[PDB]
Formats: C-alpha cells, sequence, structure tokens
C-alpha cells in the first residue's frame, strides 16, 4: 500500500492537504498518480488523475500536487458535502506493472453544532415473550459528535453479557445515531425490578429505565 | 452516457465459487481496461487486476493469484470475474472500474477508473440463509431480528407510512445473524421485506 493519514481535520472556508507517501517504484518513477472521493453506500468517483489533472464536472476546489516520493491532494474552500473518504491510487511496477491504493483518509468538516443524545428504551415484547425471548432496545438518534458509550444495569447494577451494540452512524439530519440490545432470558426480565441503558457522551450520561410491571 | 452494470449480490458458504458479470454501455468494450477493485465492508479499497478486454491479457494482485480468474465476452460487451474457494474475510463489495485505452500510443488522458459499477456485495458465512423474526415495539416501532443476508426493507402500512420512520444500521451478533429495529415517531401494521430469502411478514402494533 502507500501510507496516508487516517483521519483530517478542517474549518469550513479553509482548505487542508492529505499526503500520500509512496515509495520510488510508484509515485516517484510515475506521474500516473489518482485520487478518488467515496460517499456512505456509493462507489468511488474520480477526483483527480495524472497527478495534477482533473475530470469534467470536478470542481476547482480540488487541486493535485506532487513532490519526490510522496503524493497531496488540497480542497480550497472546504464545503459541507466535501465530509466523505479519499482514497489515493497510483501506477506501480518496475518490470511487473500493478495497480496499488491507500489505506484511506476519513475528512471532517468541523462547525457542526455539538447536540446531547436522545435515548429510547423499549421492553420486551409479549409476542416476543411468548417465543420464550427477551430483548431491550436502546436508541440514540440525535447527538453530535458521533463518540457514544453504551452500558446497560439490571436493577442499579452493571451487566455485561448478551450486549450487542452498534457503532455510530450519520443520519439525514447529518446528526449521528447507534442502537443498542441487551439480550435477555423471560427468567431474567420477569426476575428483575428495573433495567437501564446508560449512554455516556463527551464526559456526561442519558439512562432510561423500563421494568416489567 | 458510459454505465458500468455489475450482476446482483450472491450469498456463499464457504468453499464455494461465485461468478460476477460487469455489462458495459455507451463505450467500446474493446477500447479500455476493465479492473476490478474489491472493498471490505467499512475498510478501504483493494485493487485485484485488469484484463484487455481486445486480446484477453490478464494481470492479478499478488494475493488474488491463484484464485481469480477473469474473462470477458465482447459479444455482449460483459466481463466476468470467477472467485473460487471464498473465505469468511473475502466479504467485500466487489466493483468494475475503467481504466484507460487498450493501445500503445495514448490519446486522451490516463484517467484511472473514471466510472465505476453499482458493486456486488458477495457475503461469505457459515450462517444458512434465515428468514426474520420481526416483533413490534409498542408505544408507552418495529424490531426486525435474527436475519441472514444483509439486506432488509421495512415499510409501515403497506408503504403509506412515510413520516416520523427511522430505520437503524444492523448489528451483526455472535451467532452470525443480523438485527435492525427500525422507529416510528390510525391503524399500524410491519411490513418487512427480506429479499435475498424471498421473505415477506406481516404484523401489528397495537
Amino acid at each position: 500500500a502507500l501510507t496516508q493519514p487516517a483521519s483530517v481535520s478542517g474549518s469550513p472556508g479553509q482548505s487542508i492537504t492529505i499526503s500520500c507517501t509512496g515509495t520510488s517504484s510508484d509515485v516517484g518513477s510515475y506521474n500516473l498518480v489518482s485520487w478518488y472521493q467515496q460517499h456512505p453506500g456509493k462507489a468511488p468517483k474520480l477526483m483527480i488523475y495524472e497527478v495534477s489533472k482533473r475530470p469534467s464536472g470536478v470542481s476547482n476546489r480540488f487541486s493535485g500536487s506532487k513532490s519526490g516520493n510522496t503524493a497531496s491532494l488540497t480542497i480550497s474552500g472546504l464545503q459541507a458535502e466535501d465530509e466523505a473518504d479519499y482514497y489515493c491510487c497510483s501506477y506501480a511496477g518496475s518490470s511487473t506493472p500493478h495497480v496499488v491504493f491507500g489505506g484511506g483518509t476519513k475528512l471532517t468538516v468541523l462547525g457542526q453544532p455539538k447536540a446531547a443524545p436522545s435515548v429510547t428504551l423499549f421492553p420486551p415484547s409479549s409476542e416476543e415473550l411468548q417465543a420464550n425471548k427477551a430483548t431491550l432496545v436502546c436508541l440514540i438518534s440525535d447527538f453530535y459528535p458521533g463518540a457514544v458509550t453504551v452500558a446497560w444495569k439490571a436493577d442499579s447494577s452493571p451487566v455485561k453479557a448478551g450486549v450487542e451494540t452498534t457503532t455510530p452512524s450519520k443520519q439525514s439530519n447529518n446528526k449521528y445515531a447507534a442502537s443498542s440490545y441487551l439480550s435477555l432470558t423471560p427468567e431474567q426480565w420477569k426476575s428483575h425490578r428495573s433495567y437501564s441503558c446508560q449512554v455516556t457522551h463527551e464526559g456526561s450520561t442519558v439512562e432510561k429505565t423500563v421494568a416489567p410491571t | 452516457q458510459v454505465q458500468l452494470v455489475q450482476s446482483g449480490a450472491e450469498v456463499k458458504k464457504p468453499g464455494a465459487s461465485v461468478k460476477v458479470s460487469c455489462k458495459a454501455s455507451g463505450y467500446t468494450f474493446t477500447g479500455y481496461y476493465m479492473h476490478w477493485v474489491r472493498q471490505a465492508p467499512g475498510q478501504g479499497l483493494e485493487w485485484m487486476g485488469w484484463i484487455n478486454p481486445n486480446s484477453g491479457g490478464t494481470n492479478y494482485a499478488q494475493k488474488f493469484q491463484g484464485w481469480v480468474t477473469m474473462t470477458r465476452d465482447t459479444s455482449i460487451s460483459t466481463a466476468y470475474m470467477e472467485l473460487s474457494r471464498l473465505r469468511s474475510d473475502d466479504t467485500a463489495v466487489y466493483y468494475c472500474a475503467r481504466g484507460w485505452a487498450t493501445y500503445y500510443d495514448i490519446l486522451t488522458g490516463y484517467s484511472l477508473f473514471d466510472y465505476w459499477g453499482q458493486g456486488t456485495l458477495v457475503t461469505v458465512s457459515s450462517a444458512s440463509t434465515k428468514g426474520p423474526s420481526v416483533f413490534p415495539l409498542a408505544p408507552s416501532g418495529c424490531l426486525v431480528k435474527d436475519y441472514f443476508p444483509e439486506p432488509v426493507t421495512v415499510s409501515w402500512n403497506s408503504g403509506a407510512l412515510t413520516s416520523g420512520v427511522h430505520t437503524f444500521p444492523a448489528v451483526l451478533q455472535s451467532s452470525g445473524l443480523y438485527s435492525l429495529s427500525s422507529v416510528v415517531t390510525q391503524t399500524y401494521i410491519c411490513n418487512v421485506n427480506h429479499k435475498p430469502s424471498n421473505t415477506k411478514v406481516d404484523k401489528r402494533v397495537e
């Protein structure tokens, strides 16, 4: 591979540069470096080709350079739509011609206001209970940034077994959302007085509670 | 214009083989190199090889050598990729992406992967195709549970209820089955469609 920075941040209306360090057998040898921008759920989109050259319908904001063994992509005038994964690619092969890619770079467009999460807890359904099963569902849906920690409590005391949590993800609102599940047995569900879902977000917790009675 | 269309998502048990297709249109197939690139869910991009559709000449990335076979049929302008002896960690979206021209003296430019296909998600697991169990989240939503493979589609009131519905990403449990929940913010009915298993379920939400 070529070594790319894992993550890059900047403020709106400014420029940033994403490195793409290669060897003398790729970026050093050839002027065939390309850059691709990938949005969630979508195939990658050619932004830059031949180090500097730009395809038809790509904005001027996207500039391409290369010095020695490292490539760089500069995005002038940062817009919110620029938030995506940025891969760098190059031609390789002294006597064995191949293509190599970059590890990738998530660009974060700063400015989005910090939002405290919104927790909703559902109890097991009676119709799920009739299947000799019980599941509690924790939904966190309106928070920025997209870093949360969930922790489950049964009668005030921690439980960690049968927890299946999703990693947070953006919504239409452009605020992050996560879900949490606690898979129980009907015996456990009935035998406890309370069950809790404690969600910690940047040094602060929102706990919801549900009771079988 | 130029559009690459790939075959449908395939679900296979480890050790089996798969054949993916990539229909070209709006360009001369024999004119341009046809590359393949795979991306594991939430992971980066991996080049696998190119085919010269004109000559038929092939080039595999080192770790793709010995199990990846690429062919083309210029008659229907479709490129083929055959993956053999599939492993669990070979779960990825498989993309065909158009290279540059195939002749020696190059006009235009070296615009690599100017156009991509829509992808083919090849899922491999020891798990069997499982139809989901849907349970209503009564108010004070629907929990779609224990399904394989991923996708799953949740409609509300025969698809009439469009406002306030939120569908959450799926979790991959230790069972190797997926589970997601969708929440609704007169009569409300649940209609979940699991295309890969051809399953539909009706449920009421009282």
